[PDB]
């Protein structure tokens, strides 16, 4: 009932380093380009800062 | 593996050995009809070989 | 259960792109006008039922779009993304047949239409539910086929990330950047408006002296989000793209052509999990939506099995509630992928009949000895691939540096995923 | 990156060698990885090891 | 500003003679013609402004006669050597300097002021501004580069006074002045020799309904006497 | 998009609510 | 070179926006006194007196101007020259391009009347 527990644990341990573990490069491109891919969504929000609670004002008011 | 054909069972057991700091327990060289002496290397029971195979890369 | 409502159901449908086939730059363009649609989008509508709470699923609601008793952005994307993703499910579960004529994949797409529209109207219902009732229903589906066609034009168009991740990606960058620059607040023991923001840690520069006292306000601020925060934030957001980078590669023989090497690749994050850590949440959503029927018949003595323990003090007064929050986060992401790669795809014969299905043999063996070649890995890079996120999130937690936690790390998973998916097609 | 001819030439003895053994490593698993897919960023390397392997051989001689 | 300016053009390094021999005349001539003038009077000698501004001039001046000499000479070593003979003179003059040196806020209109001293002020002629100077980065010509500094610093000091507005009250035209310019030039260019097709035609009603604002704010605001 | 409608039907759709949301608030104050 | 030209545009809205009102500053839009019933809905820009704003007025005449300019930056930049596209990029930016024109003079003339009541 133990040893499941044996063949997970190694059997990660596998995996691992089979695995290719990007360098300087790779992680450069989807870093920065996806950070800017986030702010291209990510403005949004300070549009609808910029919108939606002052036309929240305009809602209460009147 | 593939091995140079001017090899030995006698020095790929000892490059074997050296290279993946491994040990055997018989080697069983053949050649390819394309040239490539191919080694069939059994190493000893202490060690897997599934284990040092992750090691070196293949799997 | 598809040959009949499928043929009547064709209303209203979109127009495929056309041979204005390989291009940069104009591609942008594409993106871009519907970026300005999601300027717009996010405005005021026009009825003037004043209701108090914004939304009720407001805070993880907002999460997924944040025009709470807002915009035209309809509460969410939730219509196309529920709508989008029971489809995909209930095509790959076989309770409902697989479609590969081109008539039954257009027809496929109608479906998702349908119930994506369905979807839209059963959520205007719901909100809804006085006498001022008439043509909200009329905007909402006006803005709900909108958003429906601004998605299938940049999936089959430009579609590049999405049309739906990057809506949710742009529309997070504004939810960081309201509160990045924050203009206004209605009127603690000291220190008005400035609660988080960078802008809030450089107004603080600006009133106060006693440097030293105003460099402790910024980095130690606790009632409020805080800077050192932002920098656990972003620390999560540059390891996590260290792990995204984490892939198994194969390469193929492509059958009947000699010595073409495109590399099958399994990342380890296998799916972005988009299913296991909404497996994770989902199910304790609906609880916290059930206990109240618990009020009857609490978010006290059921909490202690239910919930994060929420505090920065690791040694907080319950290491019990701690020590199974973090057991059952990791056990539940890993038990749920290996439940879940049996439906959705890329199993061990998904992966064989795709592969023979599109003529890539692996070379060191037999064509159906290549489900042997990869069955030692799909399981454990779904187990290990569940496991290596739940835990991840629980440095989203351990740590504070997220600004949402884990669905923030996990949402921006799918948009690294998304740019993977809208670059594809270059 | 770049093994120069240039630096090697005052190099000890021994640690030309050690240089040599550790591009030696360096090609086997590229060699080992041109098998098994590997990727074309992999595949470079193999023929700039070459080189730079033969460009400390070269200088010991 | 002037000499500032000049200052802009070590930077960009545009020199000449036809700067240099232009400006000598109307600086120093121009600082006796200040010296007859008793509210300036000593003054041109003493105050921090037009005295940084002799700086200028006489930096100017040097890197003119620095351009003339070694020139003839080679890029030698011995330039680098008297260089630094001339380079600590020139210093030990800038440490001799630099030792030596010797109702109305509340009246409404000193305050500050918004876009409507602005656009109220001046409608069309804000949207055009940076057209133009984006025609004087494009051709950055010698002559232009003074107006864009020109744009640059009228802009900064109509910040904070609204009485001082008329300092950018030509500037604006200026550029706006350039900016239709450019654009009807490019775009009458085109056709009779669709897009001109609407071009031209908003330019007209786009700009004219400028003077219709300029005839009648003139009405509401300020026709009217302190006295009556 | 063979066609650019879809998009200037969204701006017409907008229009439609722009126009409208004060086209309704004009007989109110 | 060009980055002093982006320089010089991001100084542009930033000092005709609020500059002038960081040490004069009035927070950004409630005025409303109940109206007849409900207390506090935030009313708009500032229309009463003219020389005064808030961030939130400021911020957005900013926007408004700065927009402008950059749209008659991309008709000299690109629509005026012929090497790209010439049926499908170069149609899209005359029409957004124009779209930021007319509706930006139109908005900025709305914004004006309104906090003005000029006669139009």
């Amino acid at each position: 009932f133990v040893e499941p527990s044996r063949q997970f644990v190694k059997d990660s341990i596998r995996l691992v380093k089979r695995c290719t573990k990007p360098d300087r490069k790779e992680f450069q491109k989807i870093a920065m380009a996806t950070a800017i891919g986030f702010a291209i969504m990510g403005f949004i929000g300070f549009f609808v800062k910029l919108i939606h609670i002052p036309i929240n004002n305009i809602i209460v008011g009147g | 593996f593939i091995v140079d054909v001017k090899a030995n069972k006698h020095q790929i057991k000892q490059a074997v050995k050296k290279l993946y700091d491994i040990d055997v327990a018989k080697v069983n060289t053949l050649i390819r009809p394309d040239g490539e002496k191919k080694a069939y290397v059994r190493l000893a029971p202490d060690y897997d070989a599934l284990d040092v195979a992750n090691k070196i890369g293949i799997i | 259960f598809l040959e009949v409502i499928k043929p009547f159901c064709v209303i209203l449908p979109e127009i495929q792109k056309p041979e204005r086939k390989i291009q940069f730059k104009e591609k942008v363009l594409w993106t871009a006008i519907t970026l300005f649609i999601f300027l717009v989008c996010c405005q005021i509508p026009l009825f003037g039922i004043m209701s108090s709470d914004s939304a009720d699923p407001f805070y993880w609601m907002r999460v997924i779009l944040a025009s709470n008793r807002g915009t035209l952005m309809e509460l969410g994307i939730s219509p196309i993304v529920t709508s989008g993703l029971i489809m995909q499910l209930l095509a790959g579960a076989k309770i409902i047949e697989v479609g590969d004529t081109p008539k039954d994949r257009a027809l496929f797409n109608g479906a998702q239409k349908l119930f994506g529209m369905i979807i839209t109207i059963g959520q205007s219902i719901v909100y809804v539910m006085s006498g001022i009732c008439l043509l909200i229903t009329i905007q909402l589906f006006v803005a709900g086929l909108i958003v429906l066609l601004l998605d299938e034009l940049l999936q089959k168009g430009y579609g590049l990330g999405s049309g739906i991740s990057l809506f949710i990606a742009t529309n997070i960058c504004e939810t960081i950047v309201w509160k990045a620059f924050s203009p206004t607040t209605v009127n603690t023991g000291r220190g008005m408006e400035f609660e988080g923001a960078i802008i809030a840690l450089f107004h603080l520069l600006a009133t106060r002296t006693d440097k030293v006292r105003a460099l402790r306000e910024a980095f130690y601020r606790q009632n409020l989000p805080n800077l050192m925060n932002l920098i656990a934030t972003i620390f999560v957001f540059a390891v996590v793209i260290y792990f995204q980078g984490f892939r198994v590669d194969l390469p193929i023989k492509s059958a009947r052509y000699r010595g073409q090497y495109n590399t099958y690749p399994i990342k380890l994050f296998y799916t972005s999990n988009i299913p296991i850590i909404l497996q994770s949440a989902l199910v304790s959503n609906l609880y916290v939506i059930s206990q109240m029927l618990s009020a009857r018949f609490p978010v006290g003595g059921l909490c202690h099995y239910l919930s994060p323990p929420e505090s920065f003090g690791s040694v907080l007064e319950d290491p019990v509630h701690a020590v199974v929050y973090i057991v059952f986060m990791l056990g539940s992401c890993a038990f749920f992928s290996k439940t879940w790669i049996e439906v959705s795809g890329s199993s061990a014969k998904d992966v064989a009949k795709q592969l023979k299905e599109q003529q890539m043999v692996m070379r060191g063996h037999r064509e159906t000895s290549m489900v042997h070649e990869l069955n030692r890995y799909i399981p454990t890079a779904a187990a290990f691939g569940g496991l290596c996120i739940g835990a991840l999130s629980v440095l989203a937690d351990f740590l504070g540096a997220i600004g949402s936690g884990t669905g923030i790390l996990l949402a921006v998973t799918i948009i690294y995923q998304y740019f993977e998916i809208f670059v594809k097609e270059q | 990156a770049k093994i120069k001819a240039r630096d090697l030439r005052g190099k000890k003895k021994e640690e030309l060698l050690k240089q040599l053994d550790d591009l030696k490593v360096e090609l086997s698993q590229l060699r080992v990885a041109k098998v098994t897919g590997g990727a074309a960023s992999k595949l470079s390397k193999i023929r700039v090891v070459r080189k730079s392997i033969a460009r400390v051989l070269t200088v010991i001689n | 500003l002037i000499p500032l300016h000049v200052l802009v053009l070590m930077l960009t390094g545009r020199f000449s003679h036809r700067i240099y021999v232009a400006y000598c005349t109307v600086y120093c001539l121009g600082t006796i013609l200040s010296m007859q003038i008793s509210f300036v009077g000593f003054q041109p000698v003493l105050s921090s402004e037009h005295m940084a501004a002799f700086g200028v001039f006489g930096l100017c001046q040097i890197h003119a006669f620095v351009d003339y000499l070694r020139s003839k000479l080679n890029p030698q070593q011995f330039e680098v050597l008297f260089r630094s003979v001339i380079s600590l003179v020139g210093f030990v003059l800038l440490t001799v300097g630099a030792l030596l040196m010797l109702i109305i806020a509340s009246v409404s209109e000193h305050q500050p002021t918004t876009w409507s001293s602005y656009y109220f002020d001046l409608q069309l002629l804000v949207f055009m501004f940076p057209v133009g100077l984006y025609y004087c980065f494009s051709n950055l010509s010698d002559a232009r580069i003074f107006i864009i500094m020109y744009g640059v610093t009228s802009m900064y000091f109509s910040a904070v006074m609204v009485r001082l507005m008329l300092v950018l009250a030509p500037v604006m035209c200026i550029l706006s002045g350039i900016g239709v310019s450019q654009v009807l030039s490019t775009y009458m260019k085109n056709l009779d020799i669709e897009v001109a097709s609407g071009m031209i035609l908003v330019m007209a009603f786009f700009l004219i309904t400028y003077t219709f604002h300029s005839t009648w704010v003139t009405s509401e605001a300020y026709s009217s006497p302190s006295i009556v | 998009v063979g066609p650019v409608p879809v998009l200037v039907m969204s701006l017409l759709f907008i229009a439609s609510v722009f126009m409208l949301h004060i086209w309704g608030k004009y007989t109110r104050s | 070179a060009m980055t002093v030209y982006a320089l010089v545009v991001v100084s542009y809205f930033l000092i005709t926006g609020g500059i002038i009102y960081d040490v004069i500053v009035e927070p950004p839009s409630v005025g409303s006194m109940t109206d007849e019933h409900g207390h506090q809905r935030p009313v708009a820009f500032l229309a009463y007196r003219v020389n005064g704003q808030y961030i939130m007025e400021g911020l957005a005449s900013s926007f408004l101007f700065t927009m402008g300019g950059l749209g008659f930056i991309i008709l000299d930049r690109s629509n005026a020259p012929n090497i790209p596209k010439l049926n499908r990029f170069l149609l899209l930016f005359i029409g957004f391009v124009c779209v930021l024109l007319s509706f930006f003079m139109a908005r900025v003339f709305m914004r004006m009347k309104l906090p003005g009541y000029l006669m139009g």
